């Protein structure tokens, strides 16, 4: 009714809506995790060089498990300047610099960004808004030798301030020098997620950076060992080899198709029949209003009568083994009329009364009689002449 | 000196299997039945792209070095194969030009009867090396038939390059923006291929 | 039930022209369906760019009628030239051509 | 900036080219209507929303825009029809003036929010007291006279209603004579 | 199904829909393309089991059950001819096709014309 | 080569879908031609600035396609007309009509 914009429907079917197989959950494959970031080291060391000369080092595309730093909470201290240590292993740093020693003085909190001071602004340099996080350990620990910043000249972040120093060697990360792991912003990458595997069930998927919706599939294609996904002739993506183990999966496409709705006219019945358009029946009770909603629409999904076709599953007509002419077609030689106490049957449809010509070489049969038919034919001859003003429809 | 490159140099445009079927792509390929250098190092413009070639079963031929001066001042390539393994850096130092026998760093690397050929090629910061061994029977001009060259290396290291040298029976013709339609066999290797520029048969 | 095909000739005519006229309601993408909305809410400059949309998609609206009216037509005249011969053939003679 | 406060406006004459002739405003951009023909329209409502933020914040304030004060203290809705008013205000400078740093997720377009839980950035559950990455979620601009884009600006957002709502708060032209028969312009509240 | 895009997508009203009423009435005319041709008879004549057609030989045209019901020349053709998007099915399979020409054959073979005039 | 007018019809149905199906990876002018990319690389003006061309390309895409099937069934039909003649004609009697 909703589709026709009428609340009266004569006899038909009637396209009304998609079905559509929802994706039932997510997987993630991506390469095993390795080549991870070394400086990890510099906040595990037992001493660091003073903040006149903080040593740096840089990034090689390694990978940044910078959620490592939100438990770096064993740090005397903490500052920041930017996003989240979380945010950080979701993401990847612009520019490869890195820590390798400790900030001193007024400036002994610039082992991690947000600092101030003036070791902070060159030779142990941790700028006021640079992009990050990090965990500072004190010369207690990490930070300095038993000289603390007073053996030396104080005020990315933990690498490369005259002035001499005064940080003492006992204290944390506030009041003696502080060193640890950090960086400041492809230089180095947050670790890569992944889930297990799941095959005959529509799924979203992510393999290597490769995104979709399918049923995934065992596969006997025979990839090259260089090559990671397949294309169709139409080129879209319908093969990948799984990266943590290296088989071929074949990419099948969640089944949709057209809904249906076959029905005599609204004055004979309110009764209904629905055709999925080339759905197989077993992949029904899925998806859509159809099957989740009320009995009176899942009546058309779940029971009550289900139908296998060449055109599709055919839901809420009663199968026939009789013949008749076609009422309502379907498709492939199946046809469907209401019936009686009353019923919408489906049936294949019949060509025609069978019959054999009696021929034989030597018999002939001769009319004896005649009838006078007249018989009715329509043609239509001509449209409604029209005009449009443009002008006028388009800028009124 | 020069020789015909024939139909040799062709290689697989992606990491992609296309099976039983004729793609058309655009890269830089070396154009069908043109000329390629021939020698016997000097050193070579690297132009948009190389493809090279060598009579080889000794490694006599150590590698190469790349780079815009390729000497004494800035990040440029070494690569080499000692045996050991193939080896790879981007350093900067007035290195030997010829520092085998009597025959900054930031990014380092670890992995006649026949003929070896490469292709090098520099695209939006990765450099890319593609590759193939096969037997010969003539050593003079390049072998009649067709191969397609397969991906070895793909490195991130950003680095501009212009020229480069072979570090001492060696070819070098040079790619260019061409089309190409690639017959992909049943089994996803390239098998055939037809330049679209080449004559008015090959456009049709 | 048997002049279905004059009846269905009335129907095509009235389900195009209604959907012409329906489509006036259509955004495009622009601030407001109604043309006085834009001129009256927009000063010069603004307005041109909301009102380039309307014209754009009442425009595309209007060939796409006019597209399937000219093959419309050429399906009509198919059968009024069949019909035609239909009125010199049968009726002005008659006819041995069978069916 | 996480108390704004929102005045409702109505049952009035209005005139808008006094705000928009001022020369007291640093910005006054217009959404979804032109600020040269709101003297010409009639609305079904006013409402007046108000607050001070650091003059570099202002540029956040518009529909679709990104940034703690849209993710944490007061965002526009995609489809805003009004305009976003502001002027510096550096006599007010003082650090009595809080926004938020710091959400479980970002507030909703008109939303509101008093809360004052302590959020965790580092690994710990801190469970409502501050430690390493855990923090108290509301803090103050430091508006002073040595700050400029960290100076105090007073913000005013007038939002429109458009609705099939009766008129409320009209500009200050006149109404005339009710013609009936002949053909006629005419422009009932807006209505041309 | 991108859902940002789907919202946009309303914005232009009736495309969407009368391209669906476009195609529906070119899929339903082939439908009927296909039984105003085939369907030029009423009942389903078939051969007598005898072939005494006075010398003439049919066997090349007329259906074999080793042959679906096609003859073998209707064979010879079948072998010879070689997303968001559906492909629906015709409303008469390739073998209700070939009982109607067996039908039309058999009747003109028996009868003559006059299996198309009244009565076989 | 006999049959090269059913052959014909088969081949222009393959290459019109065909060519449907490859123009959803064309740009229309926008940054990238997989929607993913537009809705997560952009803020949400910038997005929905983007998709509009993507929508209109393939809006005017899918039109041109049912417009050139409506052409190619009116040719079909007037082939579907001829053949209902010819067996209504020469097949259920002997026509005398030259050719
Ligand atoms: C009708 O003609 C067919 C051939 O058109 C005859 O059948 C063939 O007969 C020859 C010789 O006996 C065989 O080599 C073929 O293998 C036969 N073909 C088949 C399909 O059987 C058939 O015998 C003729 N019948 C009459 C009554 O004339
Ligand atoms: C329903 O019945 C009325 C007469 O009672 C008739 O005029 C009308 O056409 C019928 N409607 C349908 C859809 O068959
Ligand atoms: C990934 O690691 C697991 C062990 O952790 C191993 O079984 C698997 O073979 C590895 N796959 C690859 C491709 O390295
Ligand atoms: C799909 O339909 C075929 C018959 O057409 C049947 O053999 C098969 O089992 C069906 N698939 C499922 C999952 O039921
Ligand atoms: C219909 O035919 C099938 C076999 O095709 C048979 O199993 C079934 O019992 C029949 N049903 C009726 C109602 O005769
Ligand atoms: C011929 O048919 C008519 C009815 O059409 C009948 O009245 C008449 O008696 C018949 N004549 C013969 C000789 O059968
Ligand atoms: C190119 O090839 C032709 C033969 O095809 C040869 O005669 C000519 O010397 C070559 N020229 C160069 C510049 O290599
Ligand atoms: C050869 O390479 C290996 C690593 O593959 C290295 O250890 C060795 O020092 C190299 N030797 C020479 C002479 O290059
Ligand atoms: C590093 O750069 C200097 C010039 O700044 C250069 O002399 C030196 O050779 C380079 N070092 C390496 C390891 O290439
Ligand atoms: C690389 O070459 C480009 C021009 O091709 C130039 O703009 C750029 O500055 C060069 N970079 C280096 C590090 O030499
Ligand atoms: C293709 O692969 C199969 C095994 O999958 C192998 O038997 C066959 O020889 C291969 N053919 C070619 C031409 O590579």
């Amino acid at each position: 009714k909703c589709t026709l914009k009428s609340f009266t429907v004569e006899k038909g079917i009637y396209q009304t809506s998609n079905f559509r197989v929802q994706p039932t959950e997510s997987i993630v494959r991506f390469p095993n995790i390795t080549n991870l970031c070394p400086f990890g080291e510099v906040f595990n060391a037992t001493r660091f060089a003073s903040v006149y000369a903080w040593n740096r080092k840089r990034i090689s595309n390694c990978v940044a498990d910078y959620s490592v730093l939100y438990n770096s909470a064993s740090f005397s201290t903490f500052k920041c300047y930017g996003v989240s240590p979380t945010k950080l292993n979701d993401l990847c740093f612009t520019n490869v610099y890195a820590d390798s020693f400790v900030i001193r003085g007024d400036e002994v909190r610039q082992i991690a960004p947000g600092q101030t001071g003036k070791i902070a602004d060159y030779n142990y340099k941790l700028p006021d808004d640079f992009t990050g996080c990090v965990i500072a350990w004190n010369s207690n620990n990490l930070d300095s030798k038993v000289g603390g910043n007073y053996n030396y000249r104080y005020r990315k972040p933990f690498e490369r301030p005259l002035q001499s120093y005064g940080f003492q060697p006992t204290n944390g990360v506030g009041y003696q020098p502080y060193r640890v792991v950090v960086l400041s912003f492809a230089t180095v990458c947050g670790p890569k997620k992944s889930t297990n595997l799941v095959k005959n069930k529509c799924v979203n998927f992510n393999f290597n950076g490769l995104t979709g919706t399918g049923v995934l599939t065992e596969s006997n294609k025979k990839f090259l060992p260089f090559q990671q996904f397949g294309r169709d002739i139409a080129d879209t993506t319908d093969a990948v080899r799984d990266p943590q183990t290296l088989e071929i999966l074949d990419i099948t496409p969640c089944s949709f198709g057209g809904v249906s709705v076959i029905t005599p006219g609204t004055n004979t019945s309110n009764q209904v029949a629905v055709l999925y358009q080339g759905v197989n029946c077993t992949e029904v009770p899925v998806a859509i209003h159809a099957d989740q909603l009320t009995p009176t629409w899942r009546v058309y999904s779940t029971g009550s009568n289900v139908f296998q076709t060449r055109a599709g599953c055919l839901i809420g007509a009663e199968h026939v083994n009789n013949s008749y002419e076609c009422d309502i077609p379907i498709g492939a030689g199946i046809c469907a009329s209401y019936q009686t106490s009353q019923s919408i049957i489906a049936y294949t449809m019949s060509l025609g009364a069978e019959n054999s010509v009696a021929y034989s070489n030597n018999s002939i049969a001769i009319p004896t009689n005649f009838t006078i038919s007249v018989t009715t034919e329509i043609l239509p001859v001509s449209m409604t002449k029209t005009s449009v003003d443009c002008t006028m429809y388009i800028c009124g | 000196a020069y020789t015909n490159s024939f139909t040799r140099g062709v290689y697989y445009p992606d990491k992609v299997f296309r099976s039983s079927v004729l793609h058309s792509t655009q890269d830089l390929f070396l154009p069908f039945f043109s000329n390629v250098t021939w020698f016997h190092n000097p050193v070579l413009p690297f132009n948009d792209g190389v493809y090279f070639a060598s009579t080889e079963k000794s490694n006599i031929i150590r590698g190469w070095i790349f780079g815009t001066t390729l000497d004494s001042k800035t990040q440029s390539l070494l690569i080499v194969n000692n045996a050991t393994n193939v080896v790879i850096k981007v350093c900067e130092f007035q290195f030997c030009n010829d520092p085998f026998l009597d025959v900054n760093c930031t990014f380092e690397y670890v992995s006649f009867k026949n003929l070896r050929e490469f292709v090098f090629k520099n695209i939006d910061g990765y450099f890319k090396i593609y590759s193939k061994h096969t037997p010969i029977n003539l050593v003079r001009d390049l072998p009649q038939g067709f191969s397609a060259l397969e991906p070895l290396v793909d490195l991130p290291i950003g680095i501009n390059i212009t020229r480069f040298q072979t570090l001492l029976a060696y070819y070098v013709g040079y790619l260019q923006p061409r089309t190409f339609l690639l017959k992909y066999n049943e089994n996803g290797t390239i098998t055939d291929a037809v330049d679209c520029a080449l004559d008015p048969l090959s456009e049709t | 039930s048997a002049l279905g095909k004059l009846q269905n000739v009335v129907n095509q005519n009235a389900q195009a022209l209604n959907t012409l006229v329906k489509q006036l309601s259509s955004n495009f993408g622009a601030i407001s369906s109604v043309l006085n909305d834009i001129l009256s809410r927009l000063d010069k400059v603004e307005a041109e760019v909301q009102i380039d949309r309307l014209i754009t998609g009442r425009l595309q609206s209007l060939q796409t009628y006019v597209t399937q009216q000219l093959i419309r037509a050429a399906e009509i005249r198919a059968s009024a030239n069949l019909a035609a011969t239909k009125m010199s053939e049968c009726v002005l003679g008659q006819s041995k051509r069978v069916d | 900036v996480y108390a704004w406060n929102r005045k409702r406006i109505s049952n009035c004459v209005a005139d808008y080219s006094v705000l928009y002739n001022s020369a007291s405003f640093s910005t006054f951009k217009c959404y979804g209507v032109s600020p040269t023909k709101l003297n010409d329209l009639c609305f079904t409502n006013v409402y007046a929303d108000s607050f001070v933020i650091r003059g570099d914040e202002v540029r956040q304030i518009a529909p679709g825009q990104t940034g703690k004060i849209a993710d944490y203290n007061y965002k526009l809705p995609d489809d805003f029809t009004g305009c976003v008013i502001a002027w510096n205000s550096n006599n007010l400078d003082n650090y009595n003036y809080r926004y938020r740093l710091f959400r479980k997720s970002n507030l909703k377009p008109f939303e509101r929010d008093i809360s004052t839980e302590i959020y965790q950035a580092g690994s710990k559950p801190c469970n409502g007291v501050e430690g390493f990455n855990c923090y108290f979620p509301l803090q103050s601009y430091g508006f002073q006279p040595t700050n400029v884009g960290y100076q105090p600006y007073r913000v005013v957002v007038l939002s429109f209603e458009l609705l099939h709502a009766p008129a409320t708060v009209c500009g200050p032209k006149k109404s005339t004579n009710l013609v009936k028969n002949k053909c006629v312009n005419f422009n009932f509240n807006g209505l041309t | 199904d991108s859902t940002e895009c789907s919202n946009l997508l309303l914005q232009y009203g009736s495309f969407c829909t009368q391209l669906n009423r476009a195609l529906t009435g070119i899929a339903v005319e082939q439908d009927k393309n296909t039984q105003e041709v085939f369907a030029q008879v009423k009942q389903i004549y078939k051969t007598p089991p005898i072939k005494d057609f006075g010398g003439f030989n049919f066997s090349q045209i007329l259906p074999d059950p080793s042959k679906s019901k096609r003859s073998f020349i209707e064979d010879l053709l079948f072998n010879k001819v070689t997303n968001g998007l559906t492909v629906l099915p015709p409303l008469l399979t390739d073998e209700m096709i070939a009982q109607y020409t067996s039908a039309l054959l058999a009747g003109t073979i028996t009868s003559g014309w006059t299996f198309g005039a009244g009565a076989a």
